[PDB]
């Protein structure tokens, strides 16, 4: 008989880079506000 | 333990993912 206590099987596990990771960034425009004194499109009518 | 390095070619780490709402 033989002893498996050199040759015995390895376990695996990655080292994982989780913990320094990234985070994913949402985007999301400032719009310019119509609430704030933005500007209107200049409907034009003739007094005749 | 040890440390081992992966040899998986680039184009083996493509991984596509299909889901739902919620």
């Amino acid at each position: 008989v033989r002893e498996p206590g050199s040759q015995a099987c390895l376990a695996i596990d990655p080292l994982v880079g989780e913990e320094g990771g990234a985070a994913v960034a949402k985007l999301e425009p400032h719009l310019q506000p119509r609430g704030q004194p933005a500007p209107q499109p200049l409907h034009t009518l003739v007094l005749a | 333990g040890t440390l081992k390095t992966s040899n998986l070619p680039e184009e083996l780490r493509k991984v596509f993912i299909t889901y739902s709402m919620d």
